[PDB]
């Protein structure tokens, strides 16, 4: 049934500039929370300002010097740190701005707030779309992503939950939360990702886990062009065992909406409803959840689909007509809630994605 | 003419193959094996007045790996090394620290490089024994020394400081 | 003993290759060498012998620094790990300290002309050009907005201590950088005095810059305004275009694919396929069919049929008793095998060129089939999008476009057959053809654009039909067989008329020898109708 | 190609105010010499060039500095080791080469228009061709196999040198511990033994017997 539910929200979240040409805009929540202010959703969710984290939280899993790297750079002393920038790979993929350890307090602040709620059981369910980065090492920041949030936030939950599930749905692999728990019992990382040349270039499917976390990661390469009901008939059936064999007491979602039809970097081809279609099946399932951001860079799309799994969240239908908001013209020239997929071919054949997921489920047969 | 070479191979294999670094201060540097070299093979011949010429080939080793290291015996994947010793000590001894897998390269380069010095006959022959013998003895305890277990690897900010 | 060498004879037969003899040889060889177990044995085997269940049951009975993964490996032992001040007790039983992986690629790499259309592209220009002004102009408003509220507040107190009163490094505000970001960018170079001035004396400096910002603020609302109205009439031209990712390329492999020389091939590889398979013993009967087509409506076949026949009615090349030929070919003897005039077959022994018409008439009816069905499915979707919207709440449960009536929607399909007829005559031009067709049919419309192509084609395998004396031939020996009532019939009496099917194929092979012979059946079940087609 | 950018990106202008190193032969970061088209890396010369150590103005090159100065001045094996040392001096910091002696050592697709090639060559676990899906060709023995054909499947192409699932060698690089070198000499301690057939068939039914003697 309907349940309480918490949104943080710092409004100056979308205000900071990647630089020009950066595919990471951080608009884009700022659109989203726009259009779920202009669906009259906000009267039955409560939305929260997040305290900035602070460096004392970031060390928890951060090594120090990268913290002061990343509180002591600016866009005007280039010059007095370029050793530590190239040793700390910050540059081209991953730029310097102004702010960026704002940026980066602020998107690790909501998801751990959110996981102090969670673990204090005054919800069981919380929202924080700035977050989510998930490309952020130990000590280097990859992928877009500076302080990998989703590591800290599942470190506070453990702190009164015995086991918690992480799932990734972005295109992407989510390498730095895997290695971060690559040799423990206490999380599983799953992960469905296209393989193949692409970023980061790991992500197999023999990388199992270590240690005592051995049978404890499990990943699923795909290839260009999945479609809806294809990544359906393949996540109900894992998940439902996953969550059967492992029993968790916390899950956490990685909304990554970069694998949306029609994206600037992505080749994938699910639609909004097929995106949600996750996030129902998750909830069925009755435990104490967590989503968070990531990915996404048709921004239009990205604030499309952010807001619909959010009105879910809520066991909220809302019309296919999008209401007015600041930024309508984005959604032109149909200005519709629901996007149709593009048609190219689907490489992922029958048979592979019978074969995988029988690998998958004779890996997963071997948990105790 | 070089002996069990294969072990040249797992050299390049470890180094710009499989992007496994060596320890910079990984044991026994090369003036120490050359040393060890030079006391063992003192205790061989009954009276080996040629210790006069032994010690001095062994220094001259010592002072072949001095200046040729980082011109043309490391690999392109080996460059952030030589600048970082370079960079961290630069005072202490440059003909150190480096194990003794860079020193077979010294002599697999020598043998070809050497075709450009026009040296007697006489002198050109005895720096062939030396060599021969030199690898022999390298040959025969290749496996009590050479280990390939230890070598650690570059993660991806190494990456960045090679290429 | 001979067993064994009959299993030698037999793994060479069904291997086809010597090399790969060899590396069994190895493997058990290898085993005989004692470095294998049995069961290690069997998982070398099963490789070779995972496809025949015979063989590998008689074998079986026959017999009676580390590195993990692909990209995880380790840190040096004598590592000096990165200390860290927050770590407690979960932060060291439970974080990884010894594998690390690596990022073998770059984001935003050489992805621009992977597999995108040129119509993406210009989206994605277009959503970079609406993006840099939000940001600013949001950047703008946020500013304006703070100093407004810190002005409402200054004007409050009693003016003795307003000059007391300072400004923080955040302007104010919660962010130390974007109000200052937000002045750098409005003032140019000047700007960092002007902070110090803000910061110093408020009082006096902030109703100036708020009344600049007003301004500058107003006037790029109305350039927004101009260049919001010319971004629009760009999403328009190019949406629909960007969802299509084949058209393009469709056009030139459908225009290939439908020469009389890969549709030969097509079945020559299937047929050199089977031969290799029954050199090799496989376990396979030598009767099943090589291409399966179906037909899952007859109304259909009218259709396509009355197209063709709205072609070639308007030809010059073909004379009048040959258009009475051809009406009366296509509208009765067509229908006939497919016996439109369960368990019940026809038969159809078939030169090349039959063979060429009837696969471009399964795919003409194929095309056909998909149109409906997306124009069905279409109808069903809006129908239910009213019943589902009609009845919501929206969050009580605690310009634009017009959509096409329902009338419109179940008219498309009629309304496509009289597009792609004009098409044939030409009066339309290709180019607002195929926009008409997308704009109905989204994006499964990428497969009706070489209609007229495949039309055309078909009409000159009619000529040609018609033309040559083999396909008289083999039609009226088809009709004297049938005539007989050994040309097809039940499914149970295929037993009974074997002996005069076998004189049939006798008399095909006899008729048409320097050329390859067709069989072709057509089966009949629950309403639809397969194809089956074999090679001899 | 009208572009909207540089429009934009003026209307929104603060105010303000008025091919390969030839030492290593690989490409990168390169300083070309002035006087002749040779370029070298920054970590390409003696000692390596460093970013804050180029002077302000024309680079020459080793090669060209020798010639340029050479134009301005116009059983004791210590002789030996002297001229060594004058010579690795001497010498340009181009790379290690390994000894070539141990370094070194179609017709399955569509045609151009399009077509299957005849006669075909079949996936080994279907004795299907290429219509179906691209086929990939092992690089040691002409076997054919599929992409989902595998055990596991692959997702993606491999762009090296592909290893088919039918040979033994897999057995060899399970081991993850031993050095590249034995596992080398394993494979070509195969590479090149043929016609056996005698001795491998007498083991074969040497161990058949189910009574060892
Ligand atoms: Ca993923
Ligand atoms: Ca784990
Ligand atoms: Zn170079
Ligand atoms: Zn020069
Ligand atoms: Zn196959
Ligand atoms: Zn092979």
């Amino acid at each position: 049934g309907k349940k309480k539910v918490c949104y943080y929200y710092d409004g100056d979240i979308g205000n900071y500039y990647y630089g020009q040409g950066h595919p990471m805009k951080p608009h884009r929540i700022r659109m989203t929370h726009n259009l779920l202010l202009n669906y009259g959703l906000y009267r039955k969710m409560e939305i929260y300002r997040p305290h900035k984290a602070t460096a004392e939280e970031m060390t928890k899993y951060h090594s120090d010097e990268y913290i002061k790297f990343l509180r002591s750079i600016r866009p005007d002393n280039m010059s007095e740190y370029s050793k530590q920038m190239q040793r700390f790979n910050v540059g081209e993929d991953c730029p310097v701005f102004d702010g960026l350890f704002e940026f980066c307090q602020l998107s690790t602040g909501g998801s751990v707030a959110g996981a102090v709620k969670l673990n204090r059981q005054q919800t069981d369910m919380a929202v924080n779309w700035a977050g989510g980065l998930h490309h952020a090492k130990k000590s280097e920041a990859s992928g877009f992503c500076y302080v990998n949030d989703i590591v800290l936030a599942i470190l506070e939950l453990l702190k009164y939950h015995q086991r918690v599930l992480y799932i990734d749905i972005d295109i992407h692999h989510g390498d730095g939360v895997e290695e971060a728990f690559y040799t423990t019992d206490r999380v599983m990382t799953v992960s469905f990702h296209k393989y193949g040349e692409y970023f980061p270039g790991t992500g197999d499917l023999r990388d199992i886990g270590a240690g005592k976390g051995k049978y404890y990661a499990v990943n699923f390469p795909m290839r260009d062009g999945i479609d809806d009901e294809s990544y359906g008939q393949i996540f109900k059936p894992i998940i439902s065992k996953v969550m059967e064999m492992y029993q968790p007491s916390a899950v956490v979602l990685q909304c990554g909406a970069d694998s949306l039809s029609g994206d600037r970097l992505g080749c994938f081809n699910l639609t909004v409803k097929g995106h949600a279609k996750c996030v129902e099946v998750v909830k069925t399932f009755n435990l104490p959840l967590l989503m968070l951001g990531g990915g996404g860079y048709t921004i239009r799309n990205v604030a499309r689909c952010w807001t619909y799994e959010t009105a879910v969240a809520l066991d909220c239908e809302i019309p296919n007509e999008l209401p007015y908001n600041d930024y309508f013209e984005y959604f032109g020239p149909d200005f519709k809630l629901h996007i149709s997929p593009s048609n190219m071919t689907n490489q992922n054949t029958p048979e592979y994605m019978e074969k995988i997921k029988q690998r998958l489920f004779e890996n997963l047969r071997m948990l105790p | 003419p070089e002996e069990l070479k294969p072990w040249l191979v797992d050299d390049w294999d470890l180094i710009t193959r499989q992007k496994q670094l060596f320890y910079l201060p990984a044991k026994k540097n090369v003036d120490s094996i050359l040393e060890d070299y030079a006391n063992y093979k003192k205790s061989r011949g009954n009276t080996d007045n040629k210790e006069y010429a032994v010690n001095e080939v062994v220094a001259g080793i010592k002072e072949y790996f001095n200046v040729m290291l980082g011109t043309q015996l490391l690999y392109k994947f080996e460059r952030p090394q030589y600048a970082e010793i370079l960079a961290d000590h630069p005072d202490a001894p440059m003909s150190q620290v480096y194990g003794a897998p860079h020193l077979l390269r010294l002599f697999v380069r020598i043998g070809a490089m050497l075709a450009y010095t026009p040296l007697d006959e006489k002198s050109l022959a005895l720096l062939l024994n030396y060599l021969h013998d030199f690898l022999k003895y390298l040959a025969k305890n290749s496996a009590t020394l050479f280990s390939a277990s230890d070598y650690e690897v570059a993660p991806p900010e190494y990456h960045r400081k090679a290429v | 003993t001979l067993q064994e060498f009959s299993f030698f004879d037999k793994v060479r037969r069904v291997l086809k290759s010597q090399e790969v003899y060899e590396n069994f040889l190895r493997c058990i060889a290898l085993f005989n060498q004692e470095l294998v177990s049995g069961s290690e044995l069997l998982q070398l085997v099963s490789p070779f012998l995972g496809k025949f269940p015979e063989l590998f049951a008689q074998f079986k009975s026959f017999l009676g620094c580390k590195r993990i993964g692909s990209s995880y490996r380790a840190l040096p032992k004598t590592y000096q790990q990165p200390k860290c001040s927050g770590r407690t007790a979960i932060c060291k039983e439970v974080l990884n300290d010894t594998w690390v992986s690596f990022p073998s690629w770059s984001e935003d790499s050489t992805f621009v002309s992977s597999k995108k259309t040129p119509y993406e592209e210009q989206l994605h220009r277009c959503e970079d050009e609406r993006f840099e002004l939000d940001v600013v102009l949001e950047t703008n408003l946020a500013t304006i907005r703070v100093l407004e509220s810190v002005q409402k507040k200054l004007s409050r107190m009693a003016p003795e201590d307003q000059e007391k009163f300072r400004l923080d490094d955040s302007l104010g505000g919660t962010s130390e950088v974007i109000q200052r970001r937000a002045i750098y960018r409005i003032y140019g170079d000047k700007a960092p005095e002007i902070i110090e001035s803000l910061k110093k004396n408020p009082v006096t400096a902030v109703p100036v810059v708020l009344k600049r910002l007003k301004a500058k603020e107003e006037e790029w609302r109305e350039a927004q305004q101009g260049f919001n109205k010319i971004w629009r009439e760009q999403y328009e031209k190019a949406y629909l275009k960007s969802l299509d990712h084949q058209a393009v390329n469709f056009k030139q492999n459908d225009t290939k694919a439908l020469r009389s020389k890969s549709l030969l091939n097509e079945i020559e590889s299937v047929y050199d396929e089977h031969q290799e398979q029954h050199s090799e013993g496989r376990s396979a009967p030598s009767s099943e069919p090589h291409l399966i087509f179906v037909y899952e409506d007859r109304q259909i076949l009218e259709d396509a049929a009355a197209l063709i026949s709205y072609y070639v009615k308007r030809q010059p090349a073909i004379q009048k008793e040959d258009q009475g030929t051809i009406h009366q070919l296509l509208h009765q003897f067509v229908p006939s095998l497919f016996f439109s005039q369960d368990d019940v077959y026809s038969l159809f022994f078939a030169n090349n060129n039959w063979y060429f018409f009837l696969r471009l008439h399964q795919t003409l009816c194929s095309r056909l089939l998909k149109i409906y069905r997306q124009a069905q499915k279409q109808l069903l979707e809006y129908r239910t999008e009213k019943e589902r919207e009609k009845l919501l709440c929206e969050g009580r449960r605690e310009l634009r476009l017009k959509q096409p009536s329902e009338v419109e929607l179940e008219e498309y399909y009629p309304a496509f057959l009289d597009m792609v007829r004009s098409l044939l005559e030409g009066s339309i031009d290709p180019t607002q053809y195929e926009d008409t067709l997308r704009e109905m049919f989204t994006i499964h419309a990428y497969v009706g654009f070489t209609m007229d192509k495949l039309v055309q084609n078909i009409a000159r395998q009619l000529h040609h039909l018609v033309s040559d004396d083999v396909c008289l031939k083999v039609v009226e020996l088809y009709l004297n067989e049938k005539k007989r009532g050994a040309a097809g019939g039940n499914l149970s009496s295929r037993c009974v008329r074997a002996a005069r099917e076998t004189s049939y194929q006798w008399k095909a092979e006899r008729c048409m020898a320097d050329e390859n012979c067709f069989k072709v059946m057509f089966l009949q079940r629950k309403g639809q109708v397969i194809m089956t087609i074999e090679l001899l | 190609s009208g572009g909207l950018m540089e429009q934009i990106q003026a209307l929104l202008a603060p105010p303000k105010t008025d091919d390969s190193c030839d030492s290593c032969k690989e490409g990168g970061d390169l300083l070309c010499c002035d006087h002749c088209p040779a370029a070298f890396h920054l970590q390409c010369c003696n000692p390596p060039l460093s970013e804050e150590m180029l002077p302000p103005g024309e680079w020459m090159c080793h090669r060209c500095t020798v010639r340029r100065k050479k134009r301005e001045q116009k059983p004791q094996l210590r002789r030996p080791f002297e001229l060594l040392i004058a010579a690795a001096m001497e010498r340009n910091p181009t790379q290690f080469q390994l000894p070539n002696e141990l370094t070194c050592t179609t017709q399955h697709e569509l045609d151009h228009n399009g077509l299957v090639p005849l006669p075909v060559k079949v996936c080994f676990t279907c004795n299907r061709s290429c219509r179906v899906a691209p086929l990939i060709q092992c690089d040691y023995c002409p076997l054919l196999f599929h992409m989902d054909c595998l055990e596991p499947p692959l997702t993606a192409m491999p762009l090296g040198r592909w290893m088919c699932p039918n040979h033994i060698e897999h057995v060899v690089l399970n081991q993850k511990n031993m050095t590249l070198s034995n596992r080398c000499q394993v494979f070509d301690r195969f590479q090149d033994t043929v016609s056996q057939h005698v001795v491998k068939v007498d083991f074969l039914n040497r161990i058949h017997k189910k009574h060892p003697p």
